[PDB]
């Protein structure tokens, strides 16, 4: 019965940030989101409406704070943020929904403002860096000929299934334009050729360049990871379909319904073994009906094998060639009860391929007429499931409390601590994750973790 | 620089990649040698090849960095093609030599080149009748 035992106090957001997000009644009903940035600096967000305030991931402290306005003076609600660095600035790219559209911005957090922003032909539902750079150079080879053009490369999807490749033009440093001012794009359908005469055009016109993946519409994207090792942009939709694109060719590579059927998929994780005999890899699918009925959270391991291996003149490895995708695990944490995925996070360590690589499921189950929540960490340990002959479901019988490959972690001590405080996401660190056959279990690894919850941060360490 | 794929038998192409180089271009390749990537300023890095041009007796030492699998995203670094000890020479950077004498110079050359080089220069002087005056013939040393 692993249990996470806190480590620190709960260590506050400032008054001055509780009380902006608070403002959460007026632009209401909003919903207070909060997600630890993916990148290196260290960074929590936390979006209300329109406000945005990032914070030290560590701390609590604030670190910068903006509330967006909107072009049609009506305000928007802070949908998506991702961590962005280009040039030597270090930025956030953010999705604003809009009453009319949407809009995509590049905020600056060395001085706090928006620096780029382009009005989006739909209502968004999640962004994804691609490149952070453009000009010939082995960096970017491995992008389609007709990005290679563009300088900064985000993808944006919306709520109807558009799916768009935008030019950031960070190339472009005479404009400096805030949300209100955002540009208007010129969209391509598909894939031209002749991009610089375009582009060119195009920029002299005040616009950005836009490719729009010829795809069908009609059903939301929900979900939008863009995975390098295989160079596959994944998008997940709201109906349990996941697409992979890749971004060479810009064709998709795969397209099936997750098991789970009809339902949302909400996040993914990609993970590579130590040792595959045909250049498998994999990419974990969550389902999950968490943002309405909150009654099914079921977990998806698609196995992807790949005719090559690539080492790119960036040093870098890229599974080339997809051969087979096909779904090789599912669990299923629900289908009274609410149940919601908290966090979804891949953890690999390098020595070629990682020698350690794991992935942590944080969830959280409610039961009516129950005021305090469980929360679970369980921690999968790709290589474990090799070595116990890749089974595809828990046996009957068989206990995510007791499973060879799998780790399961009660934060229950953190809901006694911090009530009734939300917990807004969880992140483990990668740095502190420390270890007879049965000793290799995953029940045996150790790391440490940090809550973000609606008013602070507080840490974990599970051992 | 084309680079593909062998594979089964079946080459495939995976893109070209041009060199950077100007004067005219006029540099010819001596060798190369693509191999496992080094340990560069750039993490992103997949493939390595090592590639030496010459133009008469003037080197270029260059390395292509490919970052990725695709051999679409690449970087050129170059390197030095003097040494030290060579460019202080030419561009009088060099404040330690001791300064002074005729023999002086002599012990500082000698000591430089190695007495392979110093005994091949002294071999190409006679040879084209050029003879030390005196002890202290500085239009010798010039030479």
């Amino acid at each position: 019965d692993l249990t996470a035992q806190v480590t620190s106090d709960l260590l506050h957001f400032p008054e001055v940030t509780i009380e902006a997000l608070g403002e959460d009644e007026i632009t209401l009903e909003s919903v207070l989101r909060g997600k630890f940035a993916a990148g290196k600096n260290g960074l929590a967000c936390l979006a209300c409406g329109p406000q945005l305030e990032v914070v030290n991931s560590l701390t609590g402290e604030r670190l910068s704070a903006y509330r967006f306005s909107g072009v049609n003076e009506q305000p928007p609600v802070v949908l998506a943020v991702k961590e962005f660095s280009w040039h030597k600035r270090t930025g956030l790219l953010i999705g604003l929904e809009e009453a009319d559209g949407s809009v995509l911005c590049l905020y600056d957090l060395g001085i706090s403002r928006v620096v780029k922003a382009v009005v989006l032909p739909g209502r968004v539902t999640a962004i994804e860096p691609i490149i952070n750079h453009g000009g010939a150079s082995a960096s970017t080879q491995h992008l389609h000929p007709s990005l290679r053009w563009l300088f900064g490369v985000a993808a944006v999807v919306t709520d109807v299934g558009q799916i768009l490749l935008i030019d950031l033009c960070l190339d472009d440093l005479s404009c400096s334009q805030n949300e209100v001012e955002a540009s208007d794009l010129e969209v391509i359908t598909g894939i031209p050729a002749e991009v610089p005469h375009i582009r060119e055009r195009v920029m002299r016109e005040g616009r950005h360049l836009c490719f729009q993946l010829v795809s069908p519409l009609g059903v939301a994207i929900s979900t939008l990871s863009y995975i390098n090792r295989t160079n596959q942009l994944a998008v997940g939709f709201s109906d349990g379909y996941l697409a992979l694109w890749n971004m060479k060719s810009m064709k998709r590579e795969y397209y099936t319904q997750l098991e789970g059927g009809r339902v949302p998929v909400h996040a993914v994780a990609f993970q590579e073994p130590e040792n595959d005999p045909r250049n498998c890899c994999y990419l974990w699918a969550v389902q999950s009906t968490q943002d309405s009925e909150g009654d099914v959270l079921s977990l998806h391991l698609l196995q992807l094998a790949f005719g090559d291996r690539k080492c790119l003149a960036s040093g870098q490895i890229l599974y080339e060639g997809l051969e087979y995708c096909e779904e090789r695990y599912t669990l299923d944490l629900a289908g009274t009860s609410n149940t919601k995925l908290l966090g979804c996070q891949s953890i690999e360590r390098f020595p070629l391929s990682p020698d350690t690589s794991v992935s942590v499921f944080t969830w959280q189950v409610n039961i009516y007429g129950q005021g305090k929540p469980s929360v679970y960490l369980g921690l999968f340990d790709i290589n474990r499931w090799y070595h116990a002959q890749m089974p595809d479901s828990l046996r009957s019988g068989e206990s995510l409390h007791n499973c060879s490959y799998f780790a399961l972690w009660s934060l229950d001590s953190v809901v006694s601590r911090t009530s009734p405080h939300h917990i807004l996401d969880i992140l483990v660190h990668e740095r502190s994750l420390n270890r007879p056959e049965q000793f290799f279990n995953p029940s045996t690894f150790n790391f440490d973790a940090t809550c973000l919850l609606d008013s602070g941060v507080i840490h974990v360490t599970c051992a | 620089f084309q680079m593909g794929t062998l594979l089964v038998l079946t080459y495939t192409f995976q893109n070209n990649i041009p060199t950077n180089l100007s004067a005219s271009a006029i540099w010819s390749i001596v060798d190369l040698v693509l191999t496992r990537p080094l340990e560069l300023n750039v993490e992103a890095s997949y493939l390595n090849l090592i590639v030496l041009w010459k133009s008469g007796t003037a080197s270029k030492l260059q390395i292509l960095n490919v970052n990725d699998e695709s051999f679409k995203n690449y970087e050129w670094i170059e390197s030095v093609n003097k040494s030290l000890v060579d460019l202080q020479s030419e561009h009088d950077l060099d404040i330690v030599t001791k300064t002074g004498d005729v023999e002086r110079g002599f012990c500082n050359l000698k000591s430089r080149y190695g007495t392979q080089i110093f005994e091949r220069a002294q071999q190409i002087l006679s040879e084209n009748k050029i003879i030390m005056a005196h002890n202290e013939d500085e239009e010798y040393l010039a030479n």
